[PDB]
């Protein structure tokens, strides 16, 4: 029960995909040809969540890889693991995406829905009780955002009830690789306040800092970082998958998490995180694993903690410890940052706890917070959206494709009310 | 004084990937163990001989051609560096003492020509580095890249380049004549990511063959290096490839890390229904060995075929007689060994013939006259601690780590019960009555209990003997009725079990590890920590006062043998105290020692993962 | 119904590059490049063949 | 002739009934396997046709991810599968989804369970609730369930041993909402209620068991030890025997009045058991502590409307009268007025039984201390503080509404906590 | 099998919609197929089974014989589509004498024709989608002037797409049926 | 509960019925290796494997996580008074 359909949308979200299959793949001890060799049971309790079964003792992922240009879909073939995906669970075009949104969410995005949805309804009638979806996008590009929101809305009118995930990565404040990116992320924002239940929101900037300082690598490539965002999705869901003292299902640590039905983007973070000296020498106590999340370095979002207060969050601990450490610990930091919280939520943290920890490791965690930290990152796209629409730079592009100027100024006013959402409930 | 016949040594260094070595054109079967290198007879499984150099552990091993002498890798503490050793033939002791690698070793290989040998650096620290064999000295030096380099081999001719593959990269390197330096040339592969493990190339560098966790066998060209064939059609090996080798014929041995062991014939074929494409490596002969296959060795029969040595992750070693003319694959399986960490031993009372070794996987039995170990029962996860026979002739015990004691028959059949929760966790010693009516278990959370057992029906009873810390061993007089528990605290406490009140002795100086009685006597011989083995008074006294483990006596108190951290077998004259006829090359933690009541045999086991026999000789 | 003019690229494509699938073995034939136009085969398509096997494999009664 | 039926709702309740049921087979010597090597059992028991036990329980919950543990646990043996109940989704925390949505659906199917479960029993003495208030299941469905039981038998009594949301460690954002709501629905449906909270137990093993890594299998073995010597007299000889109806008559004076606190003694490690004599003077005197409660409550800032002690092993019953005579004359301890008496006794001469791997040592002697006291009132004033402190915003509350709720029930919940809160001033 | 478990208000026994659906259902085929497609009319899964001589292609209820599936739930409801080919079903029925009757209603058949063991009855299947409900105790009743006790096998040959089997205890209406018990035919 | 839970549950019926009779899961060649063992007493030469007999258990699930210490060095932390841990 529970089962959960993945799905992929962009190049990025394609590759993370990639690795999240990956690592999970191998956490439940199945082979790059989908077939089982692990040792216990609790790899085949819960494995319906994630896998289909399939002739001959093979699992395969419960997954959907969208993305225009199948170029890219050869890559994620052709990588270790690309065997065990079913060939025919790729939807893809000849034409580009061209990070136009436009097009990827008004033409070239409409010729491809009626097909993925043909696929997604398929195997969300392979699931016994069907949890949720989750998707991987990334706010820049025309695919992941275009694509990926008008699919969302999509699903959103077909299956009200259930619950959609975004580990959308939002674009970096300092960093642009694109140049029309701002113009993505906003519209994509219209898109996704009213179409959504919880919202993840990362950028890269603060994975290579990560990498950098804590992890100490000298040369983060995008593995790496997709190596990241593969931990943290995994540890979202060990309470569907694992026994707990604690088990925190999605639907759970929303309503714990979203008191009013638009603050619902989170700032994520994970634990433990050191080089391989550090490794020798670090104890692993609940200790260390809480002061380490609870810092406003782990934060793999480009928003600064200390600027807000947090109005919930949520811890999540895989391994065998003592829930009353984890209960005293969650205590303790409400009580010296009090300024860090608010007045009107008594207890402002969720401590869930899980039984069997990560493959190699003994004890972790993983840290999720609804501060009003990140209404910093709206504010500055906000910015450089009205900047050039100011100018109405690069927007003939955007009417090319029977757009109108009405869609962006909706757009932004949207943010500007959401944002201002954020800082009534921040009284400083 | 030294004089300790050596007569058998059962061991296998198992996940030591190409550990396994066949002597080119000799009679010997050179592997590694614990830290040590074994030479066997290739036929007389008794002519052993060791090669003990290294101070850790061996982890890589090369062969040069022709007999030539061998060299030795080794893994190392943090930050201190590795020790590459070469070790002559034809007279059997070192000749060079390479130093560099500060993690460990993680290739080695000789050239065609035996005067080049390349390294590779461990995790940390990889670099490519090329040693001279006269001068054991480094010539060229180069840090192949980011993702780690896993092997790498000499071409079979033109002892000048070499190739070498890891994580996501392959590379030829040539030796450059002007100066110290070496160039690479890297592999284009159309856009694949393998994670290669293993590497072969065949007899005229024509074509280097390349497992890979996928499972892929990718055959690529040597001229230039780019790729040709990918691996084998109709399926793909389950664990990914990991022991390949190649048969003179030019088709290839292939074994995954689940014990499929296969046969590709590779030549280029053309693909019968698209004449300009080429098939996939057909699969000739295929079979299933246990366990993850780790090292293949050649042995040219010529009859029929090859006999291969095939050392799998197991620590068994596999005797693969393949031959082509009616394409027929048949292995035989000639020695096992234990895995790791032989935990406790075991001998059946007034039985001088077979013995019993619990280790952290599950039950062995072994028997002296030969290995030839009888059965295996086997318990998944959890490991056994202080295995026991119970008095008389009658079950074995078997305290495992969940804190839970489990009975077991001589075919062991099916569990004769389960005393479950038998300590809070990791029951750690576990004694018997002379009568086979009590049963003693010391649990490492420093308690003491007895269980009273009938004949079908169970008796829980709540002795509760509270102890100060871990216990070590545990004792019984088979004369009358007391109990020793010694400790990680080592306060040795003498329970009276008649009125269970904790008979008021306490040793308390350094903690114990091995109390002994002296047989019919009111003696006591302990070893902890310090190097001490006291003889005590069972009237609160100490007879006398002279890093130990385990200690054992013989029938009477002739012969006191004791080992411990030290490397060594001590044997002394009880009553003298001399340390007369003392063993050596035991390379590990020495665990337990015991005696072959009946006959004159003393069997030694640490943590090595191996077992020794010596004789019994006291003036 | 549905239409076939796009679906055929998009298959050809998950065939050939995503499994390991053939094309398989197009004959192409007397022709060149897109500019020099073919030599049409006299042959014809669909065309029945003629039995090949030898005289004495046939089985004597 | 004298049977209990033992429901266990919720994740805690059901952790807590696989401590009960370790216990009571281990106290009546019955295998992990069903069968033994009369009325000793037949309280918790029913035999077979021949051989086996089977636990006159039911185990329910809508989480699958814990009830299939003990599927498979090593007490599968005992259960039989009739008895485990399970449901495809959870109530996620709300009480929404555990009383409106999702249990109005499965409570006809444990209501036969019920009726299949009480046919079998001659004289049904009382069933016997684990509810765990903070969660959906045990709030939502527990309050749902007992509708349903009060409509049926009415005249029976229905128990109740409640965990409650402590009020600094709290491993929930939402609790004060639901909280509130069982209480307004269960107060008019049960007849007594027993309540306590995790904290104060955290601090008893950290007090006199000295464990400094307590964990959720900790606390319950310690519930599993207050039921015991509960009903022990129910299924054990001794003087001055105790039974439910007896129980109940002299304990809630009002009908609205009928929460009340525990307390349990001697708390001792075994090393702590050697050095002592462990008096009947010293024992009820250790019961009487307020650090020994096993709520988070201040009696001193209150008095005793009525007190009940069971004892057991070794007792006779000239000492209790002289150690209640010495009770009565401290000063700490206050009574109101209309109450002259206030101790209704009880012995049993089966000493209590310690399950190996346990925490407690063996003794010969032991007390449990139910009293219901006005000073619980401070406790209801808490949520009654933090519901208002949360419902002046309005936060969550479109989960509720969202979920076949609206706001009358919050109003109406919330009246009736004044209208408590008040009766116990009425006392005075 | 099924006894000793709780039918009080449904039962369903098949359904499209599901990691494994046939999960009881034991499946012969012989010149057939069975397979799960998307319909076009109700837009989900049905699980469909085609093949010529329809006496050798069908699905039997429980796993294998000498296993039954004791329910006793009167009516009994299937949702089928109808592809205008030869359709047939039966249902093994034990009466309240033990005898187990059998009852099997064919497109192909135009005269019912009661026998000891058997009776073979024709159905007028309509257009399309189509729900059909066995009352399965007044059919006992009416052929044998018997009681019915409780089914034990089910059987379903070829020429048809399956979306529902399921026990109903009573003839509920398309309001007091649930969201998944009933059809609801989109645009 | 629903159609897969009751044919779970009367799978679990059905194994609690039967007796376990503390089965090894796995049974290997058991007169083949007694008389395997039989030949080597006295005619000294059997194949190893013959000589070999294997059995396996169920253990448990949970592969031998390392253990938590469950306890701090009794330097560090103290009772409530001065005073170890147990
Ligand atoms: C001797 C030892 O313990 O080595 C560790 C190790 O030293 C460290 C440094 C590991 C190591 O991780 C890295 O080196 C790394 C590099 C780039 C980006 C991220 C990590 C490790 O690779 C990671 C690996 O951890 C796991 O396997 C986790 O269970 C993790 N696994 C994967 O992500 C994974 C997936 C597929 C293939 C390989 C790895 C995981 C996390 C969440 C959910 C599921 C799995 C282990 C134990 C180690 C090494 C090998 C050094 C660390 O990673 C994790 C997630 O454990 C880095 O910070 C931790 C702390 C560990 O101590
Ligand atoms: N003493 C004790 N308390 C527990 C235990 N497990 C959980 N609790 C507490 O019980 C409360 C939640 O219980 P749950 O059963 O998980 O909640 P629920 O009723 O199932 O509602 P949902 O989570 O929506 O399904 C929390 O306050 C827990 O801290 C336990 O094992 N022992
Ligand atoms: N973590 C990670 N992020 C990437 C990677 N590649 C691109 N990104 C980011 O994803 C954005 C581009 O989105 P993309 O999918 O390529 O364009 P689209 O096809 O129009 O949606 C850019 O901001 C990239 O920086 C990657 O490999 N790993
Ligand atoms: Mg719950």
């Amino acid at each position: 029960m529970r089962e959960i359909v993945h799905i992929q949308g962009g190049q990025c979200g394609n590759q993370i995909g990639a690795k999240f299959w990956e690592v999970v793949s191998d956490e439940h001890g199945i082979d790059p040809t989908g077939t089982y060799h692990g040792d216990s049971d609790l790899q085949l309790e819960r494995i319906n969540v994630y896998f289909n079964e399939a002739t001959g003792g093979r699992y395969v992922p419960r997954a959907i890889l969208m993305d225009l240009e199948p170029g890219t879909m050869d890559s994620v073939r052709s990588g270790p693991y690309g065997q065990i995906f079913r060939p025919d669970n790729f939807v893809f075009g000849q034409t580009g995406a061209g990070n136009n949104w436009a097009k990827g969410h008004y033409t070239e995005g409409a010729e491809l829905i009626d097909s993925v949805l043909d696929v997604v309804r398929k195997e969300a009638e392979s699931c016994d009780c069907l949890q949720g979806f989750q998707v991987c996008h990334s706010l820049g590009g025309g695919t992941g955002s275009g694509m990926g929101t008008l699919l969302i809305s999509k699903i959103r009118e077909e299956y009200p009830d259930r619950m959609m995930l975004t580990f959308s990565v939002v674009p970096s404040p300092k960093v642009s690789d694109t140049v029309v990116e701002p113009y993505n992320a906003t519209l994509s924002v219209h898109q996704l306040v009213e179409n959504a239940d919880e919202c993840m929101v990362l950028d890269n900037e603060a994975l290579y800092d990560i990498c950098f300082r804590t992890l100490k690598l000298t040369t983060p490539t995008f593995g790496d970082l997709n190596h990241l965002i593969s931990a943290v999705m995994s540890g979202i869901t060990c309470c569907l998958r694992f026994p707990g003292q604690l088990n925190a299902d999605l639907r759970k640590l929303a309503v714990n998490l979203i008191p009013f039905p638009r603050l619902h983007f989170f700032m994520v973070g994970f634990t433990p995180l050191t080089s391989r000296g550090s490794q020798q020498y670090r104890a692993l106590t609940v200790p260390e694993l809480t002061q380490q999340m609870w810092d406003a370095k782990n934060m793999m979002c480009a928003a600064d903690p200390r600027h807000g207060r947090y109005l919930t969050a949520s811890a999540l601990f895989r391994g065998r410890m003592s829930t009353k450490e984890v209960d005293e610990q969650m205590l303790n930091v409400q009580n010296k940052n009090s300024s860090y919280f608010v007045e009107w939520i008594p207890n402002n943290v969720k401590s869930s706890v899980c039984d069997i920890p990560p493959k190699g490791l003994k004890m972790s965690a993983t840290f999720i917070g609804n501060s009003t930290a990140i209404q910093e990152m709206f504010k500055r796209v906000s910015e450089q959206f009205t900047a050039m629409f100011r100018r109405k730079a690069f927007l003939h592009w955007y009417t090319g494709e029977g757009m109108d100027e009405m869609e962006f100024t909706e757009a932004e006013s949207n943010m500007n009310d959401l944002v201002s959402e954020y800082q009534q409930y921040q009284d400083a | 004084a030294e004089p300790l016949v050596l007569n058998s040594v059962i061991g296998f260094g198992g996940a030591i990937e190409n550990g396994l070595i066949a002597h080119p054109d000799g009679r010997t079967i050179i592997y590694p163990l614990g830290s040590t290198i074994v030479l066997r007879d290739r036929a007389d499984p008794r002519s052993q001989e060791f090669l003990q150099g290294h101070s850790d552990k061996v982890s890589c091993l090369a062969l040069s051609r022709s007999g030539r002498y061998l060299a030795s890798g080794q893994i190392t503490y943090m930050g201190f560096t590795a020790d590459i050793i070469i070790w002559d033939l034809e007279s059997k002791q070192l000749i060079h003492r390479m130093a560099l690698h500060k993690v460990k070793v993680q290739a080695l290989d000789f050239s065609c020509d035996e005067r080049f040998l390349a390294s590779l650096g461990g995790q940390d620290d990889n670099a490519l580095v090329l040693w001279d064999v006269a001068s054991g000295n480094a010539i060229c030096g180069s840090p192949c890249n980011t993702n780690f380099t896993n092997c790498v081999k000499f071409f079979n001719n033109s002892p000048d380049k070499l190739i070498t593959a890891g994580n996501f990269n392959m590379n030829v390197w040539t030796y450059d004549a002007g100066n110290n330096k070496l160039r690479p040339t890297d592999a284009t592969l159309g856009t694949l990511k393998r994670v290669f493990k293993s590497v072969v190339v065949d007899a005229n560098d024509e074509y280097a063959y390349c497992g890979t966790t996928t499972g892929d066998v990718l055959q690529i060209a040597l001229e230039r290096v780019l790729f040709k064939n990918t691996g084998p059609a109709k399926g793909n090996v389950q664990m990914g490839v990991t022991a390949t080798c190649e048969v003179p014929t030019g088709d290839i041995l292939v074994g995954g890390g689940d014990g499929s062991l296969q046969v590709l014939r590779t030549v280029p074929e053309p693909s019968s229904t698209n004449p300009k494409l080429l098939r996939k490596m057909p699969a000739l002969a295929g079979t299933k060995v246990e366990g993850a296959i780790t090292s293949i060795a050649l042995a040219d029969m010529n009859a029929r075929g090859f006999t291969f040595f095939v050392g799998t992750a197991m620590c068994n070693i596999y005797k693969v007689t393949y031959e082509p003319a009616t394409s027929r694959l048949k292995e035989e399986l000639v020695q096992t060994a234990h895995n790791d960490k032989i935990n406790g031993m075991a001998f059946p009372n007034e039985y001088s013939e077979v013995f019993a070794t619990c280790g952290t996987g599950f039950i062995r039995l072994w028997h002296l006259t030969t290995c030839r170990e009888l059965l295996r029962i086997a318990v998944p996860n959890l490991e056994c601690f202080c295995i026991a026979f119970t008095t008389d002739g009658s079950a074995i015990l078997s305290g495992w780590s969940d804190g839970k004691i489990r009975a077991f028959g001589p075919q062991s059949g099916k569990i004769i019960f389960t005393i479950n929760d038998a300590h809070q966790k990791a029951v750690t010693a576990i004694a018997s009555t002379a009568d086979s009516s009590r049963i003693l278990s010391g649990g490492e959370e420093g308690m003491v209990r007895v269980w009273r057992i009938g004949r079908t029906s169970q008796t829980l009873e709540a002795s509760m003997k509270d102890h100060k810390g871990p216990v070590n061993c545990i004792r019984i007089k088979g004369s009358g009725d007391e109990c020793v528990s010694a400790s990680s605290d080592g306060s040795c406490i003498l329970w009276d079990l008649h009125t269970f009140k904790r008979r008021t002795s306490l040793f308390a100086n350094t903690f114990f590890k091995s109390v002994v009685y002296h047989p019919d006597e009111s003696q006591l011989v302990t070893a902890g920590t310090d190097r001490k083995v006291t003889y005590w008074d069972a009237y609160d006294g100490n007879a006398i006062r002279i890093e130990v483990n385990a200690l054992a006596v013989d029938r009477d108190g002739e012969a006191l043998v004791s080992g411990g951290g030290d490397k060594l077998v001590k044997l002394w004259g009880y009553d003298e105290g001399h340390c007369y006829f003392v063993g050596v090359a035991h390379s590990g933690a020495i665990t337990a020692v015991g005696v072959t009541p009946d006959k004159q045999r003393i069997v030694s086991v640490g943590t090595e993962g191996g077992i020794f026999i010596w004789d019994y000789q006291r003036p | 119904n549905g239409d076939v003019a796009g679906s055929l690229f998009t298959s050809t494509y998950r065939n050939v590059k995503l499994a390991g699938k053939a094309p398989p073995a197009a004959n192409l034939s007397g022709t060149g490049s897109c500019f020099d136009t073919t030599s049409l085969s006299p042959a014809r398509a669909g065309a029945h063949k003629a039995l090949d096997v030898q005289k004495d494999e046939l089985p004597v009664w | 002739m004298r049977e209990v039926i033992s429901i266990h709702i919720g994740q805690a309740g059901i952790q807590v009934g696989n401590a009960c049921w370790e216990l009571y087979c281990l106290e009546h010597g019955i295998q992990p396997d069903g069968q033994m090597p009369d009325d000793a059992f037949n309280t918790f028991f029913s035999e077979t046709g021949a051989g086996k036990h089977v636990p006159r329980c039911i185990f329910l919950d809508l989480e699958p991810t814990v009830v299939d543990e003990v599927r498979t646990g090593t007490y599968r043996q005992l259960f039989h599968p009739e008895q485990l109940i399970s449901g495809k989704e959870d109530a996620a925390n709300n009480f929404a989804r555990g009383h409106y949505t999702i249990g109005k659906e499965i409570v006809d199917l444990a209501l036969d369970r019920i009726r299949k479960l009480a046919d079998n029993c001659t004289g049904l003495q009382g069933f016997l609730v684990f509810n765990a208030v903070g969660g959906g299941t045990g709030s939502g469905l527990g309050s749902l369930l007992l509708e349903r039981l009060s409509v049926d038998y009415g005249k029976k009594s229905k128990l109740g041993f409640t965990v409650y949301p402590s009020p600094q460690v709290s491993t929930a954002v939402v609790e004060p909402y639901n909280s509130v709501l069982s209480t307004h629905s269960l107060l008019e449906h049960t007849d007594v209620a027993v309540m306590l909270d995790n904290e104060a137990i955290y601090d008893i093993c950290r007090r006199s068991l000295d464990i400094e890594r307590p964990t959720y299998t900790n606390l319950n073995r310690l519930i599993a030890q207050v039921i015991s010597s509960l009903t022990a007299s129910l299924r054990f000889d001794g003087a001055l025997n105790v039974d439910i109806t007896e129980f109940q008559t002299n304990l809630v004076p009002y009908p609205r009045i009928h929460f009340m606190l525990s307390s349990y003694a001697p708390i001792i490690s075994a090393e702590k058991a050697y050095h002592e004599q462990l008096s009947v003077a010293e024992i009820t005197n250790a019961a009487f502590e307020p650090a020994s409660m096993m709520v988070k409550c201040d009696p001193r800032h209150g008095k005793y409307m009525a007190c009940c002690l069971m004892y057991r092993g070794d007792v006779v019953p000239k000492d209790v009268n002289a150690s209640v005579a010495t009770i009565k004359t401290k000063r700490t301890i206050q009574f109101v007025d209309w109450c002259p008496t206030g101790f209704k006794c009880g012995i049993n001469y089966q000493p209590p039984t310690v399950v190996p791997g346990g925490d407690l040592a063996k003794v010969q002697r032991a007390v449990c201390m139910i009293s219901n006291s006005t000073a619980i009132g401070e406790i209801f004033s808490r949520l009654d503080h933090k519901f208002d402190l949360m419902y002046a915003k309005r936060a969550f509350v479109h989960w509720y509404v969202g979920e076949g709720m609206e706001e009358g029930e919050f109003s109406e919940a919330r009246e009736d906590l004044a209208a408590l809160e008040k009766d116990f001033e009425e006392v005075g | 099998m099924f006894k000793n478990a709780f039918q009080s208000g449904f039962l369903s026994v098949l359904y499209s919609i599901g990691s494994k659906p046939l999960e009881i259902w034991d499946k012969q085929v012989s010149n057939g197929h069975i397979k799960r497609i998307t319909d076009a009319d109700i837009q989900s899964s049905v699980l469909e089974i085609m093949g010529q001589n329809v006496s050798t292609t069908y699905i039997t209820c429980p796993a294998d014989p000498n296993k039954t599936l004791g329910i006793k739930l009167p009516f009994l409801v299937l949702i089928i589509k109808n592809l205008n080919k030869y359709f047939s079903f039966e249902v093994q029925v034990l009466d309240d004498k033990n005898v187990r009757r059998r009852f099997r209603a064919s497109n192909y058949q135009s005269t019912t024709r009661v026998k000891p063991f058997i009776c073979t009855m024709p159905m007028r299947l309509d257009s399309g989608w189509n729900q059909i409900q066995f009352n399965l105790s007044d059919f006992t009743r009416r052929a044998y002037g018997t009681n019915y006790i409780e089914t034990l096998r089910v059987q379903v040959h070829a020429n048809c797409r399956i979306r529902r089997i399921y026990f109903s205890d009573r003839l509920y209406s398309e309001e007091e049926l649930p969201a998944e018990f009933k059809l609801f035919l989109p645009i | 509960m629903d159609l897969k839970q009751q044919v779970k549950n009367y799978t679990m019926t059905i194994r609690n019925t039967r007796p376990p009779t503390m089965i090894k899961e796995q049974d290997k060649s058991e007169f083949s290796h007694f008389r395997a063992l039989q030949v080597l007493a006295n005619g000294d030469e059997v194949p190893y494997e013959a000589t070999l007999r294997n059995v396996i258990h169920d253990g448990a699930r949970q592969p031998k996580l390392p253990p938590r210490q469950t306890q701090k060095h009794p330097g560090y932390i103290r009772n409530e008074s001065g005073g170890f841990f147990t």
